């Protein structure tokens, strides 16, 4: 469906300006690093573990193919 | 059936931008002509190839007419023997692999034009192989005709130590040591198995520089015709 | 002549790789001194050279 | 009252240049745009610069490849041809015959007669070198290979049909229709030709 | 009273690319659509220039690739263009897959459905495609992989000399490989048609997974210009590896010829196949391996049917969060295990991560939906 | 009762109150949704609509609303409850009388 | 003192027939100076490695 049939909406105003008449990157470093720590903050241990889980499964499994293909002292 | 991985050596072409290096490459060849060309083929490196990378015209078809080659027939209906030119493959050195075999007790000698490519560790490996020849040690030995490699898979191969200390004289008058006679043949049989590697790497600088200067420049672009949404204020009004 | 047999030396005399070669002389004089066992000395050789050489390609190719 | 709603504050989000509420933005508005168009107008020069690279590139890839290349000439040694007779080459495929002329030959092909041939060729405009003919070994009409020195007109002679050529390799007698092909050759130094 | 809504080819155009509504707040994890289709039309070009100087002939095959890489112009880019093409084609793939899986976009169902079938048949294109060089792993891969068909009771060993059309992989199976994978790209195109005909029945699914039709901004100018972005960083992907390492997503083994005697000392797929790859390996049996190996794949139909969760969308549902980035990391180490070769502990591992696969889709997510609703008394 | 420290946990975990939002806007719309939404009084339907939109252009920036202004735990109206749960008994009674 | 955006702006980009003219000029005149400055990048950093830097001891 197209524009003028999408649905219902009353009593909201939006105001906007002129993308001449402002910044490209308004307070970019100022703002934007610490939003991007809140963010990475937010999802850590929800993505992380996992893959945490995995470089040990990783690393145990693959010193553990290199001692078994070593001798035995017996 | 342990195994010796072999370690990273600072070839004059490692880095992204470094080219190889092209009098290696001269010296490289004649490694291969003097030392490997009557055991090894090497099919798809034409005498027209080294031409303006290690060789000129004028040498290249010196180096040309110096082998022979069959070609046929003729007017009379035979397979004649004639001087080679630059649109001649380098010769191999049987008539088949079957041939090949015999010669070599049963082991059939690679062909080295992708040898780089075809092996893990490509001319890091090559290199470990070709000095790492050594005296085996205690308990081993293997039947008569196979030889003690630690950097081949399985400890043994049946090939006797190719390069030693003056195994050949080379035309610019470098010493030819084993390792420095080593180091030679693996950048030319980098180049043997990657022609482009010049070209390739060109390019990657000059892509890296265009794309330095576009993505911000279009990223510039989106942030400005999306300014109008992120800027907006929305405000609620019911009666 | 070689450059490379000189500097095969030169790492050699590091603790890491004196302390792989004392590891292969013990079982050098260990599988010759016993009679008939099928066990040999492969693994030990790799050691040693594996520490040797990781050192010969950090500075060989200076000479060269 | 609509008169209530007073616009947002967007002081934060202001270009530098119409921050001064009490000054015009149309003094302004000449630069500003001018900063951003640059920047698309940039950016249009780059695309520009990358997809003639990509584009020209595989239209290269359809043109002759470096063997194909290598085939496309072949060099021939005058000193080995003596004078009279006729050698033969492989050249695209097909024969190549290169004649060395006599004085005899020369001035013989001269003074023919332009009319009475087939196909009208001069002999001084069929070839660059006066004792030098260069020639394609592939009969015109439905195609053979001509045998040197013999015939009725003393050149090349046919035994499919029956074609004759003369000494200059122009057609005679016989029902081939244009006269045997001159390719495209350069003489190098007095004693080598490159053809192709 | 534009000629945009007019023309009957315009219009198509005009609704489909310019004036369509799509959601205001749409991530980049949408993006990998777009990037699909410059992948397949990628693909086609640099297929059809490559294929204009190959053979199926087995005696000259491995030598017309060759001689693409060193004789023909600008060949050797247009060849690793293909090659990492192809990978750069599985990287958008599991992205595209990971986003309906999360956002839950899978209840658009035919959408689904068709975006199943458009994976399969790029998976088939991609098998035969690596058999084209005719290389030790294009050939006893294809001998391994096809010859798992055998394993079906009493039909199976005839379907696969049929589908060889020999005793072996031989002559005509490089011939009849080289025209299924000219003819798929195009059956592809198709299909992907009708997988968009079907989404913009309802328009896009969004991250907060709650409907979007209060703030629908058009395609034109706002989703133009970051598709144009989005391209220009996958080109330098692409790029990046062509340029600088055009072999690292590859396998040394593929430079030698095809020997049917001189076997490869540990025989594997592509690096996209590796997780099915390792699943197939942890079952013992060997058509309980192959029905294993369909079902890892297949599942994909399954996942609507499994929905539990009251919300759509598993942004805010921290317990799925985390069972979702487990399964990924699952996916990952399948891929590790496919690489290795059959021994302690590889064996183990991948069993176990096997397990963990179909554990995880039908049995924890689920039940990881209903622990969520009735923390929220639903 | 016990599990309601639990429950009081996951809500903040789950976090949709940091756009402003009720749990009753993240409501999956199938067609009982659908109807229940159809039903609604003008005051509540607005609500929910702007509710929505501003939750949507605060996921397009990335960004989440100040603190004080987030949906309190307890201030949580389950606003679409009495006609959803109309709606769906509606359903099943002629599920019922078609069998 | 019009700045040097708005020159820029009144005499190549108002009109949209200059502001093509000036892409097609301006890409000709980027092309030779990329290529030739990017080539010397390279060449510099592969002094003495190149066939074009070893030509000159066989001619
Ligand atoms: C990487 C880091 C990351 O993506 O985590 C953040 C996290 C937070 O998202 P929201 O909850 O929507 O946002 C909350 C408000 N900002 O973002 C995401 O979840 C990203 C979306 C998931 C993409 C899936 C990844 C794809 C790769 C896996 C392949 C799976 C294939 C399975 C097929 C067999
Ligand atoms: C030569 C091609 C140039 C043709 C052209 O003008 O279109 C380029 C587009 C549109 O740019 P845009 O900045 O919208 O138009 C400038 C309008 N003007 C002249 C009145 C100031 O700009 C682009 O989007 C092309 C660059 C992206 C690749
Ligand atoms: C008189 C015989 C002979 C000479 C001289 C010789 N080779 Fe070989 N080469 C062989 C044989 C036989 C094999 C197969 C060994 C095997 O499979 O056990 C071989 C194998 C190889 C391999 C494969 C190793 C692998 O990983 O499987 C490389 C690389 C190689 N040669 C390079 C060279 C180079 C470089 C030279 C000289 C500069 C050289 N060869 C000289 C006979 C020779
Ligand atoms: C050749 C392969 C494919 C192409 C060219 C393709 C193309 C597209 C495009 C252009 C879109 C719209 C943009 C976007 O949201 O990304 C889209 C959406 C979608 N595709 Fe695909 N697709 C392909 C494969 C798949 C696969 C394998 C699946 C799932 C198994 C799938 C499921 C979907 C879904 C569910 C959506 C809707 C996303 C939403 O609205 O949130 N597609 N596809
Ligand atoms: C979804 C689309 C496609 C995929 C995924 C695909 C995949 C592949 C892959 C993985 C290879 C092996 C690359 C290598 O290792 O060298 C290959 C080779 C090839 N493909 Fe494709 N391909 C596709 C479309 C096409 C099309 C449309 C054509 C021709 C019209 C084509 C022609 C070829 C040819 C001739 C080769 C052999 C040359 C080579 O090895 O590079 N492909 N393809
Ligand atoms: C500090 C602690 C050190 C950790 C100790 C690790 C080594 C000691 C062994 C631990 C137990 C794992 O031992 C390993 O189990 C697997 C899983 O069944 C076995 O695998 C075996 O049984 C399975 C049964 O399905 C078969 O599929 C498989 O064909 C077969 O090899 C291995 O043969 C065995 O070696
Ligand atoms: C994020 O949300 C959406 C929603 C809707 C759609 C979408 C993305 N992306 C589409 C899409 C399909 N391909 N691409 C990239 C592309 C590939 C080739 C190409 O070649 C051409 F010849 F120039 F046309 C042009 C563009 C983009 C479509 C159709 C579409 O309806
Ligand atoms: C001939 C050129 C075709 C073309 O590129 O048109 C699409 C737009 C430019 O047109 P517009 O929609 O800005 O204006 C058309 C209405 N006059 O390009 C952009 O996406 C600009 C983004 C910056
Ligand atoms: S074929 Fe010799 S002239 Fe007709």
């Amino acid at each position: 469906r197209q524009f003028g049939h999408l649905t219902r909406v009353r009593h909201v105003i939006t105001y906007s300006l002129s993308p001449f008449e402002q910044r490209a990157f308004p307070h970019y470093f100022s703002k934007g690093i610490p939003n991007v720590l809140r963010r990475t903050r937010a999802c850590i241990l929800r993505v992380a573990p996992p893959f945490v889980a995995f470089y040990l499964v990783y690393t145990w499994g693959t010193q553990e193919f290199e001692k078994s293909k070593r001798k035995n002292p017996a | 059936d342990l195994e010796l991985h072999p370690p990273s050596y600072p070839w004059s072409h490692r880095g992204l931008l470094s080219s190889l290096d092209h009098t290696s490459i001269r010296r490289g060849f004649q490694v291969y002509k003097q030392v490997c060309s009557s055991c090894h083929s090497m099919d798809y490196v034409a005498y027209r190839h080294l031409v303006g990378v290690c060789y000129t015209e004028d040498e290249a078809k010196a180096l040309a007419e110096e082998v022979e080659v069959q070609d046929g027939p003729n007017e009379d209906g035979e397979m004649f023997m004639r001087p080679g030119k630059l649109s001649d493959y380098f010769p191999k050195p049987y008539p088949n692999p079957e041939a090949a075999r015999a010669a070599n007790n049963g082991a059939l000698p690679p062909d080295l034009s992708y040898i780089v490519r075809a092996r893990h560790g490509g001319e890091d490996y090559v290199f470990s192989l070709l000095t790492g020849y050594c005296e085996p040690p205690t308990g081993v030995s293997l039947r008569e005709g196979l030889y003690f490699n630690p950097y081949f898979p399985g400890q043994a191969i049946g090939m006797a130590p190719p390069i030693y200390n003056e195994v050949l004289e080379f035309d610019d008058g470098t010493p030819a040591t084993m390792s420095q006679v080593a180091k030679d043949v693996c950048t030319f049989l980098r180049w043997a198995a990657e022609p482009e590697h010049d070209h390739r790497k060109r390019m990657g600088l000059k892509m890296l520089l265009m794309m330095g200067l576009l993505l911000p420049l279009v990223y510039a672009m989106k942030r400005h015709k999306w300014s109008v949404l992120k800027s907006r204020k929305l405000a609620y009004r019911p009666p | 002549v070689d450059p490379l047999t000189t500097v095969r030396e030169q790492c050699e005399q590091l603790e890491k790789c004196v302390k792989a070669r004392e590891r292969l002389e013990l079982c050098d004089e260990r599988v010759s001194s016993r009679s008939q066992t099928e066990e040999d000395c492969t693994e030990e050789l790799l050691d040693f050279l594996h520490a040797r050489d990781h050192c010969v390609a950090h500075k060989l190719f200076n000479s060269l | 009252s609509h008169t209530d709603i007073k616009v947002p504050d967007f002081s934060d989000y202001r270009r530098p240049e119409v921050l001064d509420s009490t000054k015009s933005s149309k003094e302004s508005s000449e630069a500003r745009k001018g900063f951003s168009y640059l920047v698309t107008a940039t950016t249009t020069v780059g695309v520009a610069y990358a997809a003639k690279n990509v584009v020209s590139q595989f239209v290269s890839s359809m043109s002759a490849s470096a063997d194909v290349l290598a085939m496309s000439k072949i060099e021939i040694k005058l000193s080995d041809i003596p004078e009279g007779k006729n050698m033969a080459f492989k050249w695209r495929g097909k024969p190549l015959f290169v004649r060395h002329r006599t004085k005899k030959e020369i001035d013989q092909e001269a003074a023919v007669e332009v009319s009475q041939l087939r196909d009208p060729q001069h002999d001084l405009e069929r070839v660059k070198k006066p004792e030098w003919v260069i020639l394609i070994g592939v009969c015109t009409h439905l195609g053979c290979v001509p045998i040197a020195n013999a015939g009725d007109f003393g050149g090349y002679y046919c035994p499919c049909h029956g074609s004759h050529y003369d000494a200059s390799g122009r057609i005679r007698k016989g029902p081939a229709p244009l006269n045997l092909e001159v390719p495209s050759y350069e003489f190098t130094s007095d004693d080598m030709v490159i053809v192709g | 009273t534009n000629i945009r809504k007019s023309h009957p080819l315009m219009k198509i155009v005009n609704n489909a690319f310019i004036d369509l509504p799509a959601p205001s707040n749409i991530s980049s994890w949408w993006n990998f659509g777009s990037l699909l289709g410059i992948c397949l039309i990628l693909q086609i070009l640099t297929g059809l220039f490559l294929a204009m100087h190959y053979t199926s002939d087995t005696t000259t095959a491995f030598s017309s690739v060759t001689h693409i890489c060193r004789d023909v112009n600008y060949g050797w880019i247009i060849r690793y263009m293909h090659a990492n093409g192809a990978s750069m084609f599985f990287i958008c793939l599991y992205m595209h897959v990971g986003r309906g899986l999360y956002y839950g976009s899978y209840t658009f169902l035919e959408t689904w459905n068709i975006g199943v079938i458009l994976l399969l048949t790029v998976m088939a294109t991609a098998f035969m495609g690596y058999v084209l060089p005719w290389g030790q792993m294009s050939f006893w891969g294809a001998t391994v992989i096809t010859n798992l068909l055998s394993a079906i009771p009493y039909i199976g060993t005839n379907l696969v000399e049929w589908i060889w059309g020999g005793f072996s992989v031989d002559k005509a199976t490089l011939t009849r490989f080289f025209a299924f994978h000219f003819i798929l790209p195009f059956i592809i195109m198709a299909i992907a048609m009708v997988h968009l005909l079907f989404l913009h029945e309802t328009g896009s699914n969004n991250p907060t997974g709650i409907s979007s039709d209060v703030d629908k901004i058009p395609f034109h100018p706002y989703y133009t210009i970051k598709d144009i972005l989005g391209a220009l960083l996958l080109i330098l992907a692409l790029m990046l590896l062509v340029l600088f390492a055009p072999d690292l997503l590859g396998d040394p083994d593929n430079y030698t010829p095809a020997n049917p005697l001189n076997t490869p000392p540990h025989i594997k797929p592509e690096w996209y196949f590796l997780f099915a790859y390792a699943i197939l390996r942890s079952i013992p049996n060997k058509l309980g391996g192959v029905l294993a190996l369909a079902f890892s794949i297949l599942i994909l139909a399954l996942i609507p049917l499994l929905h539990t969760s009251k919300q759509r969308s598993m942004m805010f549902r921290p317990l799925s969060q985390c069972l979702f980035w487990a399964l990924v990391a699952d996916l990952l180490t399948l891929t590790w295990i496919g690489g290795q070769p059959v021994e302690h502990p590889y064996i183990t591992i991948g069993q176990l991560a096997s397990v963990l696969y179909f554990l995880l889709i039908l049995v924890l997510m689920p039940t990881a939906g209903t622990i969520e609703n009735k923390l929220l008394k639903w | 009762r016990w599990l309601e420290g639990i429950r009081k946990w996951y809500y903040n975990a789950a976090g949709f109150n940091k756009l402003g939002l009720m749990r009753d806007d993240t409501i999956h719309e199938n067609d009982d949704v659908k109807e229940a939404i159809r039903r609604l009084p003008e005051n509540l339907y607005d609500d929910r609509v702007f509710r929505i939109k501003r939750a949507l252009d605060l996921s397009m920036r990335q960004q989440i609303l100040p603190k004080e202004q987030w949906t309190k735990y307890e201030e949580d109206k389950s606003y679409l409850e009495p006609y959803l749960k109309e709606v769906i008994r509606e359903r099943k009674e002629r599920e019922e009388w078609a069998k | 003192a019009p700045t040097l955006t708005a020159r820029l702006y009144s005499l190549l980009f108002r009109r949209t027939s200059t502001f093509a003219l000036t892409i097609v000029v301006g890409a000709l005149f980027f092309e030779r100076a990329f290529d030739q400055g990017a080539d010397a990048i390279y060449e510099h950093i592969n002094e003495g490695k190149l066939w074009k830097h070893i030509k000159h001891k066989y001619e």
